This record gives C-alpha cells, structure tokens and sequence, in this order.
C-alpha cells in the first residue's frame, strides 16, 4: 500500500579524499516476491551520478527524464552538466510535482569537473535538498544505512579504503531489511575514472 | 435551562425558568425544575431530566433515611450524597444540579455540581444552556449580604436576560426561599419580567 | 516464514527457516521454529511466535501428565488434539496459529496432524506453512516419493526452505532440519542460508539465473 | 449447601459409613466374574422372591458402558444406575478427546474414583 | 477514546560474552517532543545475579519489572533459598508476559546474566511472551540503527580474510568485558546523532561470577 | 474511559539544595469557559508533603479525599503516627502510582497528572510524577501540561543536572518558578493570575503560600503594534 | 524546528536550529533553515522544509525582478504580502511557517507567516516545535530598546531553549542580523554546542575484506 | 468447506462431499472426508466454517453413540436430525455461532426407507429428496429437478449424481477436487471407491 | 475573540481584546484585531485569522479602487463589498466581521456580518466567542447617544468580562474612536480593566 | 484473468496463459485466448481487469501496427517493451489507470535472440528468463529456479512449462481449465496446439 516500500532497495553515497562512492543493492519486488536480482538504481548522466530508491516505476521515468533533460542541456550549454547545477535541477523536477509526487529517494553524487571537488546530496520525494559532507542514505533500510555509516564513516579516506566502508555499510544494512539485497554494485568515482563493482553477498 | 442559586443576608434563594424542550418543540413550558430533597435543602435541575429526577428522588429517599436516625441532615451533607451519585455514575449520566439549603448553624448556603460530578461551594451559581449569556451581568451585579428585595431583583433581571437570548429557556421564572421564616414560592409572568 | 513436514518411509523429516520480522525490519536471523515438545514430539512454529511457543510447551506438560497417568506413550492424535481443542475455546479472542504436531508411534507410524488457530485439524502426508509456503510446495511435489532414503529426504526438505527462503523476503536466516523416528527425534544441524545457496548454486547446477 | 461430614474416623480408624455401605453389597444379590483364554463371562443372580416380573423391561444387570467394556454389581440398584451414566459419558468423552475407546483400567479406574470421591466430600454419603 | 498504552522512547541493549554479560540502556525518558527525565533508571539489578530492562511503555515496564523482582522474592520462600538460574527467569518471564496475551505489556523485554555452566546468556522477549537464548540484541527506538553494525562488528558478517576474496570468512575471536563495552559506547553515539528519542546518559550493567557493576556515561542532550 | 470536564492546568515544580518548591495556579476550566477562579491544588500530606494536580478536578477531589482518609488510616494503632512512622512522600506517591497504574488496566483512569514535592525523614528531597496512565519518572525539574512545555526550559536553566541542586538556593528557584507562571499567564489561554505555591525545606519545614499574583507583567509594547502587515494608523 | 526573531535598537535579528528531521531520524544535522528572499530580507522556515524553501525562493525571484522593474530596493512588506497571497491561495496545503524580518528604506520589519495566509506583527516571534521553548525565553529577558550584543545573545539563548528541550531541534545555531545602514550579516554555525565526542574505536577495515564478483571500467567519457 | 450434494432414491440415501480443503491461498488436502456415521444407519456430511465444521459433527457424533449405549437401541433418522436442528438453532443466539450447514442421510429401519435431512446453520430443517447447500444447488437443482424419479436405483441415482458433479467441474470457478460417495441403506454405510 | 462595535452621539467607537490562540496556547498575546480598510471606516474581525485578513485587504482594494473613482464610499458601501465577498464564498470561509464607520451625513454606523453572509445594521454589535458572556450585560447597559466617555466605559466593562469568562480572550483592550475629530487610538492594559 | 506465464529458452520464447474467463458465480468461458501479436516476431500476453485487459492490448497492437507500416519495419522487441512501459506509466496517474499487467515476448531479428520482458499496471519492466503476473510466480518460480537453463531447447522448456502449470492445477484453489502455449522465435510465432 505504502508506494515507497513497495518495490524495495537502497542507495548509499560517501565522500572520501579527491573521490565519491555511491551503491546500491538489486533487488526489485513486489511486496514479499522478489521479481530480479539485477535492477540497477544508480545512473549517470555524463559524470553526474543519480541513485534512485523507491518506486520502481517511477524510478525508471526518472531515469528517463533526466538523461532527457541533462542531453538537452548539454546541447544547448555545449558542456556536460555538473553535479551542483544537477541537483537544483532534480530539486526543481521533483517540487514541480508537488501535489502528485514521484514516490522516490534520489541521490546525487560526482565530482565538480573545474573546481575538482566532491559533491554528494540526497532529497526528499518533493525535492528538499540535504547537502552532506560526509554521507547520504536512502531506501526501505534507510535506518540501518543510518546506522551503519554514522559508525563505520571517518572523513578523507582513500578510494580503496572508502570502498571497503561503503560495502560495508550497504551490505551489512540490507542483511537486516527484508525488501533489500539480492545482489549490490558499488561506483568508486574519481574526477577522470570511474570503477565499478559487483559484491557477492547472501541471497535471501 | 437557566437556573441559578443565591445566598444573601437571610438565607438563599433558587430562580429558573419553566421550558423543557424536545429540540425546537416546546415540550412542556411550565416545568418545575426547582426541587425539594428536605424541608430546607432544596436543588435546582439541568440536563437530562430522567437522570436528574432519579437522582433527586434517591437523594430525597436517603436524606429521608438520614433523618429517621441521625436528625436533620446538613446542606453539604446533601451535596455529598448528590456528588456520589453524579460522580461515581459520571459514564450514564448527564446532569448538572445547584443545591441550595438553609441551616440555622450555616445560613444560607450554595453548591454547584457540574457534569464530572465535582463539588464548588459558592456565594452564588448559575448552569443551563442560558446561563453563559448572563456570567458577564451576574459577576458585575451581585454582592453579598442583599436584602430578600434586592436578591429577588437579582434573579429575576438575570434569569430576564437568560430567557431573552436562549432558545431553550423561557415560561414562567420560578423562585424559592429559603430562611428561617419558612419556605415561600414565587412566580413571575412574562408580561412582568420581559419589560425589565 | 516457511515451516514444512513430510511423512516417507524412514519416518518424517521437518525443515523450517529462521527469520523474524517486524514490517521490513528483520529482527532476527536465529528464531527456532521448531519446538521440542517432547523426546518424541516437535512441533512448528508459524503466525504468531508466543502462542506457538506457549501452547506448544504447554502440551509437552499434558503429554506428560498423560503418561505419568496412563503408563503409555501418548499418540500423535491424542496429542494433537489435546491442541485443536484448546486452541478452538479460544477462537474468536485472536490467537494466531498454524503448526504441524509430528511424531512416530507404534500403533500410528509417522503421523503428521496440521492444527490451527481458527480449529482445523487435518492429519496428512505433506504440510508446508508459511509466507513461504507456496515456494516449497514446488520443490516438494516435484521431488517427493515415499521410498526416499533418510539422506535424501533431509537434503529435500533443506532444499524446499532454500527455495522460499530465496524468493520470500520474509523467509530466511538459517535452516534447521529434523529428522522423526519411532525411537524420538534426531536433530541434523544449523545451515546458514548465505552459505548453502552458493554451495546448492555450484553443486546442483540450479539458480543459473544468479551470478555467483 | 449441605455440607455435613458423613464419612469421618472413628477412634480405632475406621470409616463406618464406607464399612456400612459394604454390607449394602452383602445384601445385594450374587454377582460372579470369570476370564478365560479368550474370553470373560459375567453371571449374575435374580433372586426369585419376586415373580410376576416383566424380564423384557425390568433393569438388567448386566450393563453395557460401550460396545466393548461391560459392568455388573452388587448392592443398591439405584445408585448403581449412576456410576453406570458417569461411565458411559465418561467413555463417548475419551473416545471424542482421546480418539481411542476407553481401556478396561481406566474405566475401572474412573469409576473407582468416583466412588472415591463420596467417601470424602461434604453432603454425600 | 482512552488509549491505555504511551510510547516513552528508550533503547536498551544486551551482549553476552565468554564469561561475563552486559545490558545497556539510554537514560533518557519522553513523551511525543518533550523530555520527561534525563536521568530515568531502565536496567535493573533483579537479584540472583539477573539484569533486566522492559522497554517502550515505561508504565507496563515499571509493573513488569515490579512482579518479576516479586517472583525472584517468591521463589526464595517457596524453594528454600534456591538460586533462581537465568533460563528458568527467562521461562518465568514468558508467563509473565503471556498472562496478559489479550492486553499486553506494551515492552519488549531483555535480560541478561551467566548461565549454569558460567557463560554469558541474553534473553530476549516480544510483548506477548515469546522468548529466545541470543548473543547480541538491541531494542527499542534506534534497535534498527544498532543491530546492523553489530552484526558486522561482533559476529563478523560480511567480513572475509584479506587476500582469499570471499573463500574464507573472517575467525569468530571471543570479545572481552573492554572491548564490548567500547562496541555499546559507539552503537549509542551513533545512535544518538541519528535518531531524537536516544541521548542524555548511557548505563550499562555488566554481569560476571562476582556480582553486577555499574558503568555511566554521558551522551548528547539537544 | 471517560472525558475530563472540569480541569486544572499546569503544576510546576523544582528541587533546590535544602528541599522542593511546587506551585499550580488557582483555575478550574470548564473547557473555554474560565469557570471557577478559587480552586486550591496543592494539597499538603502531613508537614513534609505537598500533591499538586492537574487535569480533571471531579477525580482531583476524588484523590484529595484518598489522601485524607490515608492520613487517618496511618493514626490508627500507630503510636508514632506523628514522628517515625509518619507517612513520607515516597510512601504517599507509591501509593497514588499504585492507584493511578490499576485504574487505567480497568480502562476507568483517573484522568489526572500528579506531582508529589516533598522531604524524606532523612534530608532527601522528593520530586516525582505520575500520570493518567500510571507513567511515572523523576528529574530536578518536573511540570504538567503546558509547564511541560514553557516552565521546563526556563526551571533547567536553574538546575539542568543533579549536581546543580546543592548551588540553587531557595530565594534563585522561587525567582524562577515564579517566572515561570508569569510566562505561563502570557501564554496559556487555559491559565490564570492567581496562583498557590508551595515550600518543604529540610530546615524550616513545610511554607504554603496562598492568594499568589503574577506582578511585573510586560505589556506597553502593545501600544506600537499596529495592523498585521502593512497598516500605518 | 526552532526558529526566532527579534528586534533591537536599529535592527533585527533572526535565529534557527540546524536540525532536519523525518519522523523520528535526523536526516540532516547541518541545514539552513534561515533563506534569503533579499540582499537585506531574509526567511526562517518551519514546518515542511521544502515548502518554506520553495515558497521563499519564489517569492524571491518575484521580488528582485519587482526590484528592477521600480528601480527601488526591495520592501519586507512586500514580501510579506506576496508570500500570504501566495499561502492563502493554496488553503494550508502548502505548509510553510515563516518569520520574515528585513532592513529597507522604510525601516526595520518583522513578521511571521502561518501556512493558511494570516500574519502577525510583532517585536519578538518564534515558530516550529521548539517555539514554546523559544518563547519561554523571550517572554523571559526581552525587553525594549536592546543593544545588538544583547539581541545577539537572546536570539541564540530561545534557539538553545528548542535545541535542549525540543526533540524535532537540534545540532547548532544559524543566526542572520540585519541592521540599518549596513550590510545584513549572515552568522551561519553561529554557535556550536553540539560537536560529537571521539569513537572509542576505528572502524576502518583491512583492505580486501569485500568480497567481489565483478570489477569494470565505467565510460564516463564522451564518445 | 465447498460442496455437499444428497440424494434420497427408492431403497438407499446417496451422499457425495468434496475433497478439497483450502487455506487461502494453497489447497492443503485432496482427500478430505466430510462426514461422520452418527449411528450404523445414519451418517452426517458437513460444511462451513473451519474448525466448527468438525467440532459440530464429532460432538453430534459423540451424543448420538452416547444415547445407543443407553437405551440399546438407534434412534431413527427424523429424531437425530431433530437432535440436530435443536442443537444449531441453540447456537444461532449463542456469543459465537456454530457457522455449520449439515445433510443427514438415513435407512430408517422400522418404516423400510430412505430419509434425507438438510439442516442450514440458522437450525432450517426441511426433509428432500435431494438436497444441498452453498452454492452446490445453483448448478445441480436444475438436472435434479429434470432427471429424479422416486423410484430410481442406487445406481441410477449414481449416475444422476456423476452429472450433477460434472455440471459443477465445468461450470464453478473453485477446483474441489472431487467428490468421496457414501451410500446409506438397510445393510449400513458404505463407500463408493472409484467415483 | 471577544469585539464590539458602539454607535453614540460624535460617532462610533471600534474594540477588541488581543489574544490569538491556536487551541490552548496563545500564538500573539498582542494582536490588533481593528483594521482599516477606509480612512473612516474600520472593522473587527473574528474567526479564521486567514480569511479575515485576506477578505479586509481585498476589501480595502475595492474602497481605494471605489474612492478614486466615485469619492468617498458609505458605511453601507462597505458593509455591502464584505458582505458579497463572505456570501458568495460561505462554504471556503470561516468570518466573522462587524464593520464601523463614520459618514459626516449619517454620522456613526454599525454593520454585523455573520458566518452565513447576512448583513444586520444595528446600533451596536457584538462578536467573537467571548461576546456570549456578555450579551446579558450590554442589552442591560446599552444606551442611544451616550457620550464618548461614557461609550469608552461601556466598550471597557464589557470586554472586560468578556475576557474574564473566556479562555481565547485576553490581553490588552484596544479601541478605536471614529468621529468628525478624526481617528483615536486607544489602548488599556490589564492592571487597569481586571479590577473594574 | 488469472495465469500468465513466460519462458525465454535458446532461441525462443515461450508463453502460456490460461483458458477461464469466470465472471463472479459462472465459469462464462473455458477457450479464451489472453494474447495479441503486436508485430510478426513480438507476441504480448495479459491479465488484469476485465475490459481493460483487450482494451488495452488492442490499443498496444494498433499502434505497434500503425508504426511498421508508417516506417516499412519491425520495431524491436526492446522498442516495443519501452513503449508498452510508458503508456503503463502514463496511466497510473490518470483519472481511471488501466489495471493490466502484460508479458511480452520477442524475438529480435537484428541480435538473433529471444526477449522476455514482464510489465506490471504500474509501468514496472524487468527483462528475465522468466516470468509471470499475480500470483502465477508464487507456485512457479521454484521449479524455474530449479530447472531453468539458458541453453534449453523449445521441446525442454515445453517440459518445463508443463511441471510448472501441474503444480498450479495441484496447489492452486481456482480451476483456471488450463493453458494456451504460443512460442516466438525467428520463423514468427505459432500455436501449440496440445498442452
Ligand atoms: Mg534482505
Ligand atoms: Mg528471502
Ligand atoms: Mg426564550
Ligand atoms: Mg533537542
């Protein structure tokens, strides 16, 4: 009944020293069934990355409208979008659907292509913007992220240490929520490369 | 309803109107709500008027009761019996009595139980649905230790007012006084009171 | 939850998992399902934990009494239905119920009775309960026989709960197996869900759909 | 209600009302048992002061508790009559609990405790 | 309507180790918004080397606490002064518990102390009286924001050793009194930053074979 | 289960070094309607104690009389009913949480939040609350209703931790709880100016002021308010 | 939520907390709820966070381009009544509750602003969950022709009231003065009371303790 | 429970009861046997809500056998059924009614017939001959209705009974599982093994 | 809210208490709830805070837009544009206004606009939820042209009862005098009205 | 409607869907095919509310349609899925959403493999190896879990099929009078005539 806990899943984004991490478990259900193991929830539009909890349906034209929105942007501004400029515009999408919102929790994270700084943000359904310094959490385990990351974060970790952290933190978060898991990616973002990884965990 | 009960030099004196009403209709329009529970100890009823005259008939039945061996009961000793009627039957009933008695030890005395089943001993009391039109005359008006004249005045210019504006109250404005002379009743028509 | 029994020729085995849950949260990954009614008696656990423990306990100390009483093993019938009647005074106050009473007598052999909390008492061959239950039937129905051997009637039974306890969100933790005999009840061991899904996945060539 | 000890010691430790109720069983007529090897055969005594009787009818004494447990007696037929009724609700109850009929010793069993029961309680002889 | 119940906020949090066991508690009581008490005792020394806490409605806490206490004083009478061991507590409880089935008490209860054989032992109860034997629980507002880091932090999940890639888990090594207490005191921090019913104080009792000592500690009061 | 009709607001209270000062205003609302102006509930046990209650005043009568009765019942067959087997505040709370804790498990509450202020036979101070639901607790600041809300933050300011009762005179913390029914008057619709307060010092025993006011109200800056926006005049 | 306002000799001074809260969880322990409508009016925000900063980012817009439209320096009175306006319209469904304080040509103004459109005039004001605690505060030490060191120091002691005593506040304390003839001075993490302690432990894990199935390269790039 | 169906021919009481027991969403047994012999010649098919449903019959079933062992003797079809009805429409004024319908089929010794009782859960008694409830006599009346004689063999009333339940397997949405047959007559009860 | 609107000899005097509650806490204790929507023309608003002050602005907009135009509207003129904007919108508003005035031609006027919509032209007015308490008083003390002491008297026992009695009334009395003379404000503080 | 079921195996894509239509009381027909072909390789079955379901899916064909004779081509299976999806996700929000859950299976001319995408009302796609709406996966999924390997043959995942839908006719309660297998590969799409 609850749209936002419908589908299930979670994203968690960090900050570390001159990197961003941002993950996600797979997992898409309905209710008590799990439907695939391979429903990925964070994409990017140039070097911007958006995850996105919540309703998978909404999720999806989310997704679609925002690759919409950033390669108009880019054609017109003849320059990739940049994660700050993002942000405002996911705030603004999401706010302009007030009174009918996206059942969704995005979260922005990416490096400033000029300035070379890390940059991550989370919102609301309606687009309130929380600018954090360290962590950002999202989803039906939101709690548990909550959780994990306020222990398990210290500031300016390296790229190979932050990934450890945030896989960490993800895992042991959707062991401990019946509507998360089943497979997790983990993007470890640098300002001109970007690695990607798959973890191996329980499926159940 | 409007009713109201008030000491003075003498004794106490108890006033209110005659109307019941079912809704809008008027179902009776000269009701005795002005009730007699001992010789000098007498109530003033509003609410519903089953539960208040089943209350007022087991309080006059035990002060009767009362009398037969411990001789004549108090004015707040008849207070008590009606709050622990009101108070531990607060979930089925709606009443909200004023007794009003003359001792000779005490004089004129005046107590308020409304609708928890609290007790408020006080120079004067008002209740009913009219009496919220006339708290703002009868604080400004009364005083202590009236006359019989000026106390029957009081009354009846209040009670005047709570009739004028509350569609519930109207009739005949009932009085009894209460003194050591006796128990007198008084009747006032609307040609006398609506001119006032 | 998913709680399962099945009689076959060397007795009955009962497989549960052990998940807890209130809402989305997982409260406990090591809930014991299975009651230990007595020596020769288990019991299962589903809907709600306290009337499955309490009620469950409770009848070990009427199965007692009966043979302090009567010099003689109580039947699984007797037993069980000592349960549905309690259980059935009680219908309409809210109880949440549903197990399987399972033992192995003499004048019965393995008896498998499904009671439950609004009165029903069914004696059967196969009984799956649970938010799971549907996942386990599959795996069941396809694969039981009554000739099974003991080994591969306990790898069957673990193998069911790993099917729930893979598509039910609500199903998983650990697997607990038992096996009934006449003699009483052999428990055969907590098998972690994490670890016997990847160990199931290569061995047995099966969820090919999950990359491993 | 009435609760007078009936049944109490006496100084030499016995409980004359239970003794007392023995030699009602003493005037009773004559009731014998005997098992075989495969079987159990009840006789029983009709004493036969009383002709003109309608044997259709009149009470039988031995009596069918269920279909494979029977019970005869000796002593006052009346209240013989209500042990038997305890007994056969006794037994349709364990078959409807239990579901298995009743075995011999325990409704032997059942039946001595009732009258167990009388030999302690207030009002009841 | 009358509602009977209230919810007075609180986390509680039990750990049993090799030889010792400990139950911590937030001191801080509320209603709604409001702070009621910033010190307000949860974790109670029961006797017979027995910590308890009964969590949430701090009313049907109190009285539960009250008749288990009473049933440890009972016990004693009516068993010649025998020790009541914690498992036979734990059963006592769930009777407790399950002789309100039809209007609860409105708590998730823990409790803590040494087995027979000396080990550490934690019990945990749902409102209704069922009842489990467990190493490590939390309870409460925040247990959600506890449990987690516990599982990766005391039993290891999700940790492999360095070099095998998931091949081999990381060794279950046995805890001791210091470094549980280090593992409370962070779970509570954590959980005070991110969640507005957990603050003010941390009381933690800790159970070995010499008896029950108490340790206090402060935590954030907005 | 029932509603309260004729109720009391606010009681407020706070330990300082040598005992406890309560205090509660004198009004018993009939919903929106300021009814009756002359209600005392404060209501003092013996020499060492004082009750102050809110809520509805039906069940307050109801408890002040349990009170009394409690008192009589302490004399009988007691020698030392007046030195050491007198009723201290601990016995008279537990008592009250007691009856408070059963009559809510009967779904029949005495619709009420109690504070007991008083001083044990030893020196200690007493300050403890209980409530409609029989929840109790204790602090160095303790109030009901909208004191929970507006006297809390300004008596924690006084005492925020136990180690600042030994530092709080009784002159600092009557200041302060008279401040506070000040600012209670202010905003409180369901409040009024005249108020009871009571002392229980370890010392010089047990103070009960009647027919308090609030004084010193700010109101002049009234005068310059003009409008809700843009009006001039 | 605690939010405040108050003026002072030639001013007014806005106070907030910096808490964020979603039920019973902090999302956010560093928020500015105090929003700029104008280089000298300014906004704290209460109730639903986004509608408080949406509702002011509107009106914003709408009165720097009324600012060079007339040629004049933006009024607070004109903020306030566009933001009613606005609020009214929308019947409550919108729940934004605002103090609106500023300096322009007319002087020193300060407002609050209910979700349903009504506003009040005022010398002191506080809003949100934490506003009976702010309000104990100012009704306790507020008084006429206060220097801006002291206004300083009460603004900051009523959003300490809500931080302590309120469970929705929480975290530091933003504080916004606005004087005449001078540059509005913004005072974001004004005070700091709430800084977490040390960890007893380090949490930080050997590296290779995740395990991994796969591991790529993600194009990032343009084509 | 689903299906009940019975039909009283010249020299035998004909009752045919589904297997199917359904817990929501999964059938939990396909041979479920929903009848209890009261007495030798009496035997009592049932439906309704769970666990009343058995309560109901094996209590009848206990008081009916109770009564035999007394009086040494059967009590004829009309009076159980009328035992019955009392005791449902005891309990449809009771705190938590029996929610049980009940078909008495019974070779009624002394009179040399066949008796069918239908008795809903109000305590509705009506004697037929052929009867049903639920849903079960919106699909069968109509071929019972065309096709009934009083005179029709056992397996005539058989046959007529395979196309009732033939009407029901296409025509209801449920799977039931089929239907266990047991005749009534002068030698007892029986079952109908392949059906 | 406890308002009145007073007709006498010069002219017509505005009051109103200052309280503003929502529920039991008392959101502004110093709430001006006379307003302006004309030079001469004032009202008192009660009800919902919202529709009041949103109906005054529009109302004051129509005045301005009228006084350009065709000069210097009536009372009635007033009275009339509140009462279209309360009538017409009776299901989306919760307004209770009464709107005072000084006319040179017909001097002092008073208009009640209730919840329904309804226009009543009276010589005085009174509303609010504390103006219940009061009805009783001021039909006793209510004279025609009184003089403006004499009126300010009568506004200042009036409302001072009104607050007495109800819990959303309170704090200061302020008044406005609308004659030939011009515009006075007028304000009384508690200390002065609470010993009346 | 009831069951809906699909199965990608080495170059096809099977899918089965059951033959009831039960309007409440009655079973009104026992034939019913649940399925359009949208395009010559792209086959779309579907379940949901009645009228909606045809409505729908008819409305999906003529544009699919519409498109192939517009542009003189195939749209792929993937386009198709997508446009399915937001026309799904366009109605969730509407005055009156379609409640209609499809599957759709392609084969795709272009890559030389078979698609199985599943689409529930609220534009939720997923593509799998298997899949089914309602409660169809519950019994299902088990056995394809099991069994399922992505080089099977047609005539193995037929074999399949056919274990999936004997434990729904044993576990399920409503008779949903079996199923109609379609299979799509790169000759088109065809009906198995006996299943
Ligand atoms: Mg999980
Ligand atoms: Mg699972
Ligand atoms: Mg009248
Ligand atoms: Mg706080």
């Amino acid at each position: 009944s609850d749209p936002s806990s419908i589908n299930g899943g979670i994203v968690v984004a960090m900050t570390g020293k001159d990197c961003v991490a941002i993950a996600c478990d797979l997992r898409l259900g309905s209710q008590s069934l799990g439907v695939s193991n391979k429903f990925e929830k964070i994409f990017h539009y140039g070097h911007v990355f958006l995850g996105i909890t919540g309703l998978a349906t909404d999720v999806t034209t989310l997704n679609e409208m925002f690759r919409y929105k950033t390669n108009l942007y880019k054609l017109k501004e003849e320059r990739a979008i940049e994660p700050e400029t993002f942000t405002q515009l996911v705030s603004s999408s999401l706010y302009e659907r007030r009174f009918g919102p996206y059942f969704v929790g995005p979260v922005v994270a990416g490096i400033n292509s000029k300035s070379g700084k890390p940059f991550i943000a989370g919102f609301d359904l309606i687009g309130c913007i929380d600018e954090a310094k360290d962590f950002i959490v999202s989803g039906t385990a939101s709690d548990q992220l909550f959780g994990m990351c306020e222990s398990l974060y210290e500031p300016n970790l390296e790229p190979e240490d932050l990934f450890e952290t945030i896989s960490q933190a993800l895992l042991n978060a959707a062991d401990r929520d019946a509507l998360s898991g089943w497979g997790a990616v983990v993007y470890i973002i640098k300002k001109d490369e970007v690695v990607k990884r798959y973890l191996k965990m329980r499926q159940d | 309803t409007s009713i109201m009960a008030v000491t003075f030099k003498d004794g106490v004196i108890l006033g209110a109107d005659s109307r019941t009403t079912t809704g809008a209709y008027i179902a009776n329009r000269v009701t005795d709500k002005l009730t007699r529970v001992h010789d000098k100890i007498w109530c003033c009823r509003s609410g519903s008027a089953a539960d208040t005259q089943a209350i007022a008939d087991i309080v006059q039945y035990h002060l009767e009761l009362y009398t037969s061996q411990y001789g004549t009961p108090s004015t707040e000793t008849a207070a008590s019996v009606f709050k622990e009627l009101c108070y531990e039957n607060k979930d089925n009933l709606t009443a909200g009595i004023i007794v009003a008695g003359y001792d000779d030890k005490n004089k004129g005395e005046v107590y308020t139980i409304p609708l928890g089943g609290s007790v408020h001993k006080l120079p004067y009391a008002i209740a009913g649905s009219g009496s919220t039109f006339i708290y703002g005359y009868c604080d400004k008006n009364f005083r202590e230790n009236m006359s019989k004249e000026e106390t029957v005045d009081f009354i009846k210019h209040s009670l005047s007012q709570a009739i004028k504006w509350d569609g519930s109250s109207g009739g005949v404005i009932r009085m009894v006084v209460l003194t050591a002379a006796g128990v007198e009743r008084l009747i006032f028509y609307p040609d006398e009171y609506e001119q006032l | 939850t998913t709680t399962l029994a099945f009689r076959f020729q060397g007795g009955i085995i009962v497989a549960v998992d052990s998940r807890a849950t209130a809402g989305n949260w997982v409260a406990s990954q090591t809930v014991k399902k299975v009651i230990e009614i007595n020596p020769f008696l288990l019991g299962t656990m589903a809907g709600g934990a306290a009337d499955c423990q309490f009620w469950e306990t409770w009848l070990g100390s009427q199965c007692r009494l009966h043979e302090l009483r009567e010099k003689e093993r109580i039947s699984v019938a007797a037993a069980s239905k000592i349960l549905s009647n309690l259980v059935y005074q009680y219908k309409g106050a809210g109880l949440s119920m549903g197990t399987m009473i399972c033992g192995y007598t003499r004048k019965e052999g393995p008896t498998i009775y499904y009671v439950d909390s609004d009165g029903t008492r069914l004696k059967g061959d196969i009984f799956c309960v649970g938010s799971g239950q549907t996942f386990a039937y599959g795996v069941l129905d396809s694969n039981y026989k009554w000739d099974l051997s003991v080994e591969d009637a306990l790898y069957l039974g673990k193998r069911s709960i790993l099917a729930a306890a893979h598509r039910d969100a609500y199903s998983g933790g650990s697997v607990n197996l038992y096996h009934v005999t006449e003699d009483g009840w052999i428990y055969h061991g907590n098998h972690d869900v994490g670890e016997l899904f990847w160990k199931v996945k290569e061995e047995e060539g099966s969820f090919n759909n999950v990359i491993g | 209600g009435y609760d007078r000890a009936l049944s109490i010691f006496s100084p030499d430790g016995h409980i004359f009302q239970v003794e007392y109720a023995l030699e009602a069983v003493k005037r009773g007529t004559c009731a014998v048992g005997v098992k075989g090897k495969n079987c159990v055969v009840l006789g029983c005594e009709r004493r036969s002061t009383l002709k003109l009787q309608d044997t259709r009818i009149t009470p039988s004494k031995v009596s069918k508790i269920d279909s494979h447990v029977v019970l005869s007696f000796s002593g006052l037929n009346a209240d013989s009559r209500i042990l038997i009724e305890k007994a056969r609700v006794e037994a349709q109850s364990h078959r409807l609990t239990l579901e298995d009929p009743v075995t011999v010793e325990y409704l032997t069993r059942y039946v001595a405790g009732v009258q167990q029961r009388y030999t302690q309680s207030g009002g009841v002889r | 309507q009358f509602n009977p119940y209230g919810d007075n906020g609180g986390t509680i949090l039990g750990i049993a180790g090799e030889d010792f066991a400990v139950l911590a508690g937030d001191t801080r009581n509320i209603t709604d918004y409001s702070i009621n008490s910033r010190y307000e005792p949860k974790v109670f020394d029961c006797g017979d080397n027995i910590v308890m806490s009964a969590n949430g409605f701090a009313a049907d806490g109190d009285a539960l606490v009250k008749r288990f206490k009473n049933s440890v004083k009972w016990y004693h009478f009516d068993h010649n002064d025998k020790k009541l061991s914690i498992n036979s507590a734990a059963r006592n409880i769930q009777h407790l518990l399950y002789g309100k089935r039809f209007f609860p008490y409105y708590v998730h209860t823990i409790i803590a102390g040494l087995d027979e054989d000396g080990k550490g032992a934690v019990y945990s109860f749902d409102p209704v009286g069922s009842y489990e034997r467990e190493q490590c629980r939390a309870g409460g507002a925040a247990a959600s924001l506890i449990m987690p880091f516990l599982d990766n932090q005391v039993n290891f999940k999700n940790q492999y050793e360095p070099g095998t890639n998931g091949k081999v888990k990381k060794p279950l090594k046995y805890l001791s009194v210091e470094e549980v207490i280090k593992l409370v005191r962070d779970s509570f921090t954590s959980a005070t930053e991110r969640h507005i019913q957990v603050g003010d104080g941390l009381e933690i009792l800790i159970v070995t074979k010499d008896g029950v000592r108490k340790e206090f500690y402060e935590l954030k009061r907005d | 289960t029932q509603q309260p009709i004729v109720t009391g607001t606010s009681v407020i209270s706070m330990k300082y070094d040598n005992g406890v000062i309560i205090a509660a205003d004198n009004l018993g609302s009939y919903g929106s309607l300021l009814r009756f102006n002359g209600v005392e509930r404060l209501i003092p046990v013996g020499d060492n104690t004082v009750v102050g209650i809110s809520g509805d005043i039906s069940d307050m009568q109801h408890i002040e009389r349990l009170l009394k009765d409690l008192v009589t019942e302490n004399a009988y067959d007691n020698p030392l009913a007046d030195a050491e087997e007198a009723l201290e505040p601990s016995y008279i709370f537990e008592y009250l949480a007691t009856v408070m804790y059963q009559r809510r498990s009967k779904m029949n509450p005495l619709w009420n939040a109690i504070i007991v202020a008083g001083v044990q036979s030893n020196g200690d101070q007493f300050l403890r609350y209980v409530n409609l639901l029989g929840v109790t607790y204790s602090s160095p600041t303790l109030a009901t209703g909208f004191g929970a809300h507006m006297a809390n933050p300004l008596l924690r300011k006084v005492v925020d931790r136990e180690s600042d009762i030994p530092k709080t005179t009784v002159q600092v913390a009557e200041e302060a709880i008279v401040n506070a029914m000040r600012v209670l008057y202010y905003r409180d619709a369901r409040s009024s100016r005249n108020f009871s307060l009571a002392i229980i010092d370890k010392n010089t025993g047990l103070t009960f002021k009647k027919n308090l006011q609030v004084e010193n109200m700010k109101w002049d800056f009234a005068k310059d308010i003009k409008g809700y926006g843009t009006q001039k005049i | 939520t605690t939010i405040a306002g108050l003026v002072f000799q030639d001013g007014v001074i806005l106070g907030a907390d910096t808490r964020a809260t979603n039920d019973s969880v902090v999302a956010d322990k560093s928020c500015e709820k105090i929003h700029f409508i104008a280089p000298k009016i300014y906004c704290c925000g209460a109730g639903v966070a986004a509608d408080a900063e949406a509702v002011t980012q509107l009106i914003g817009s709408n009165i720097e381009l009324h600012s060079l439209y007339t040629s004049r320096e933006p009024r607070v009175v004109s903020a306030l009544q566009m933001l009613k306006q606005h609020l009214f319209k929308y019947q409550g469904h919108i729940g934004a509750y605002l103090i609106v304080a500023g300096v322009d040509p007319t002087g020193s103004h300060l407002f609050s602003i209910h979700a349903h459109g009504s506003t009040d005039v005022g010398y002191y004001l506080s809003l949100g969950s934490g506003s009976l605690a702010a309000m104990a505060v100012l009704e306790s030490h507020w008084k006429q022709d206060l220097t801006k060191e002291e206004a300083i120091k009460l603004a900051s002691d009523a959003i300490q009231a809500g931080i302590w005593n309120d469970l929705g506040s929480g975290s530091n304390v933003d504080v916004c003065v606005m004087e005449i003839g001078k540059d509005a001075e913004y005072l974001r993490n004004y005070l700091t009371p709430n800084v977490r302690e040390e960890k007893q432990k380090s949490y930080k894990f050997p590296r290779g303790t995740t395990a991994v199935l796969k591991e790529s390269i993600v194009n990032i790039c343009d084509i | 429970m689903d299906i009940i169906l019975g039909i009283r021919v010249q020299d035998s009481v004909i009752l045919a009861s589904s297997k199917a027991v359904t817990r929501g969403i999964s059938v939990l047994k396909d041979s479920d046997d929903k009848t209890r012999q009261l007495s030798p010649h009496t035997l009592m098919s049932f439906a309704g809500e769970a666990g009343d449903t058995v309560q109901f019959a094996e209590y009848i079933q206990a008081n009916i056998q109770l009564y035999s062992i007394r009086e040494d003797y059967e009590l004829s079809p009309q009076a159980v059924s009328s035992f019955v009805r009392q005791e449902l429409a005891k309990s449809i004024r009771s705190r938590r009614p029996y929610q049980v319908n009940v078909l008495i089929g019974g070779y009624d010794k002394k009179k040399n017939k066949p008796e069918l009782y239908q008795i809903d859960y109000l305590g509705t008694k009506v004697e037929l001959p052929y009867g049903a409830h639920g849903y079960s006599g919106f699909y069968t009346f109509s071929l019972l209705d065309h096709h009934y004689r009083p005179d029709m063999t056992t397996e005539e009333g058989l046959d007529l009974l395979k196309l009732c339940v033939q009407e029901l397997e296409k025509r209801m949405p449920m799977d039931f599982k089929g239907v266990i047959v047991k005749i009534v007559d002068k030698d007892g009860i029986r079952q109908v093994d392949d059906f």
